């Protein structure tokens, strides 16, 4: 056999086609004598003189054997001649033709496109509370609030302002005005703004009094003093004070408008920064002055 | 002496994404996925972050029993190509990439899948992510293909045709 | 959008027992009739003392927000999340810890920090990923600082 075993392999199958004159002898063999392992052909050429063998390749006699590459499926074609009729005489020769059908072992392969998918979160907000303050009447030495709102002429009122701290950056309070009217109205006639101007304690500067600053033990506490007073007109002893109190924390710069200012001998800041105090001096308010006459002697 | 004849026979190996769905609240998820496979117009296929992706790997149109199809490296890659770089790997020598905390995993495919021929098929699991540049450890927004590296193995020689890890 | 449907199992209260629907609508919380709770979303609140009070639902992004990954934009042993359940997470730390940025505007005292979620990252020799989402919130609290504060005196003339 030269030309004559030729194979075609396939995924599932082996197909064998193998020429009738198997030997190239002129002399066609017996199909019956030729035998893939032990199958025999399946089909006839009548046009191509061809036994065509058809196995899927685990089938007919093969053996499956690994390598590198490949895989190899390998099949035996036999040809065992057998007696020409009632006589015991054959005259071809016995041969075996070995049939491989080699398979790409190893493969690569890919999916395709995959598109991650998640939600991010980005957002705003914004919340709001109050500052909370304490307008108090306090004993001499601003220590403790006082338990009675009754003073006499010529006493002095001691107040302190204070903004609660709790767990703020270190704050800062400003008491910017106070009017003082007979009815709770802020808005009442009469009525005096001992401080106003944003700070300033327009009462020892108008009424030549003592009152004035004292200190602040505390950033976020103001102790001012005020000497008592009465209004011209005024028949009742009861006098209602109205503040507006403000906050920043320690490190907003003292301004113009925050600031606690009072007139001793000279505006004067609490906390020793004088020159902040120099626009209370400004129009609205006539420092008071009593009168005159020539000297004479008792 | 023989004669000995020889020639060439495709052999192909496909790689498809599971689309099944649990069959009610409760049933087994990860069986239930390898019901359904995504087809080409399904692509491309979103999936959201760390959930679980099913992976079916299969010899195509054999019809031999004894040929078992073992997996190698499974790796993941930012474009078509599965050279191209960054990757990430979510097998190495058939057995789940260790330095992953989302592990991935490998699927039994014994008798309760009830395929043909169960052993040309390997299947397994990832759960999804998306590639970041580590420079600024920020997401690459771009899109993720899985590849695998595959031998068809015959059993009964000298090598071994199933993973041990 | 921030919606009230919270199961009863996760809700999380807001601090004032036996409040009304209009006073647990101005905390920004939900009322239902009988309770008020946080809603679903990033909830901000700021209180008497000085404190942030700040309820994220860990559904904000997809996958869900792990409670390692934000961090605030300052560190401290206060800075993690102070109570959690299975669906909020809870954060309570003074305006005065964590990196707080403090503003001055008019009238107003503000303090302002923010969340970040940082990617966990596993890295390979030939790449990097992550599996998890990212969220960022910025909250503020606003303290209006002005007050109108009264006092009453009694001045007679020495008698
Ligand atoms: C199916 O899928 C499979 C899995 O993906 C594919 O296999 C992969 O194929 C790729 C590409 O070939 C391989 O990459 C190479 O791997 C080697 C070795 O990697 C080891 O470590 C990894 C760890 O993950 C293991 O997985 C692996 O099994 C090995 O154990 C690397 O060395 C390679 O790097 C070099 O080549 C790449 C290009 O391929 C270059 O980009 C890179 O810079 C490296 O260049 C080399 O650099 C060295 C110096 O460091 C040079 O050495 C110097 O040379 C000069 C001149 O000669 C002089 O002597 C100096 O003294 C000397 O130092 C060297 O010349 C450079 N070589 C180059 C440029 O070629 C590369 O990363 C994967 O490893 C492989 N994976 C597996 C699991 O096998 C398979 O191919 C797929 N099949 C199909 C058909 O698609």
């Amino acid at each position: 056999p030269a030309a004559t075993v030729a194979v075609e392999c396939r995924e599932d199958l082996a197909h064998v086609e193998a020429k009738k004159d198997l030997f190239g002898i002129g002399q066609f063999i017996d199909p019956a004598d030729l035998t893939l392992g032990t199958c025999p052909p399946s089909a006839e050429d009548p046009a191509a003189q061809v036994l065509i063998f058809e196995s899927p390749l685990q089938n007919c006699g093969s053996v499956l054997t690994m390598t590198e590459d490949s895989l190899v499926y390998t099949f035996t074609l036999n040809y065992n001649p057998k007696p020409l009729g009632s006589a015991p005489v054959v005259r071809t020769s016995q041969a075996v033709v070995i049939v491989e059908c080699h398979y790409p072992r190893k493969h690569n392969v890919s999916s395709l496109a995959l598109d991650p998918l998640w939600v991010p979160f980005s957002a705003a907000k914004m919340a709001e509370e109050f500052l909370y303050f304490t307008l108090k009447l306090t004993t001499d030495d601003f220590q403790f609030e006082r338990p009675s709102y009754q003073y006499f002429l010529g006493d002095l009122i001691h107040i302190e302002a204070t903004v609660k701290q709790y767990f703020h950056v270190p704050l800062r309070v400003y008491v910017d005005r106070c009017v003082a009217t007979l009815s709770p109205d802020a808005n009442s006639s009469p009525s005096y703004a001992f401080i106003d101007n944003y700070g300033c304690l327009l009462d020892g500067r108008i009424t030549g009094s003592d009152s004035k600053f004292v200190s602040r033990p505390a950033e976020n506490k103001l102790d001012f003093q005020l000497e008592a007073f009465r209004f011209q007109g005024a028949d009742s002893g009861m006098i209602y004070i109205t503040c507006h109190l403000k906050a920043t924390s320690a490190a907003y710069p003292l301004d113009a408008e925050h600031r606690a200012c009072s007139y001793i001998q000279g505006w004067k800041e609490v906390s020793g920064a004088d020159p902040i105090c120099a626009s209370c001096e400004s129009g609205g308010f006539e420092v008071h002055a009593n009168a005159v006459v020539s000297h004479g002697t008792s | 002496s023989p004669l000995s004849i020889a020639e060439l026979g495709p052999l192909n190996v496909y790689l498809q994404i599971a689309n099944g769905q649990c069959q009610t609240k409760g049933c087994d998820e990860a069986a239930a996925a390898y019901t359904s496979f995504y087809t080409d117009a399904d692509y491309p296929v979103t999936k959201v972050l760390r959930d679980p992706v099913y992976v079916d790997v299969q010899i195509l149109g054999r019809t031999d029993p004894n040929l078992v199809l073992t997996l190698g490296r499974c790796w993941a890659t930012t474009s078509p190509n599965a050279f191209s770089l960054p990757q990430w790997d979510i097998l190495i020598d058939g057995c789940p990439y260790a330095d992953d905390r989302y592990l991935s995993a490998l699927v039994p495919i014994d008798h309760s899948s009830g395929l043909p021929f169960p052993t040309h098929h390997s299947r397994f699991l990832f759960k999804m992510f998306t590639f970041v540049d580590p420079h600024s450890m920020e997401p690459l927004r771009e899109k993720v293909y899985i590849h695998c590296s595959t031998a068809a193995c015959v059993p009964g020689q000298g090598v071994s045709c199933e993973p041990s890890c | 959008p921030k919606s009230c449907e919270v199961p009863r199992d996760v809700r999380v209260p807001c601090g004032v027992p036996d409040i009304s629907p209009s006073a647990c609508d101005a905390i920004d919380c939900c009322h239902d009739g009988q309770s008020c709770y946080f809603g679903t979303g990033a909830t901000v609140q700021c209180t008497k003392d000085g404190h942030f009070i700040v309820v994220v639902a860990k559904d904000v992004t997809l996958p869900h927000i792990d409670l390692e990954t934000i961090s605030l934009l300052g560190q401290g042993q206060d800075c993690g999340p102070a109570d959690s359940n299975s669906a909020f997470a809870i954060y309570y730390f003074p305006v005065t810890y964590c990196g707080t940025v403090v503003m001055e505007e008019p009238g107003v005292i503000v303090y302002e920090n923010r969340m970040t979620s940082s990617y966990e990252v596993g890295v390979g020799p030939l790449g990097a990923i992550t599996r998890d989402s990212s969220f960022e919130l910025l909250f503020q609290c606003r303290y209006r600082a002005t007050s109108v504060e009264t006092l009453v005196v009694e001045v007679q003339p020495p008698d």
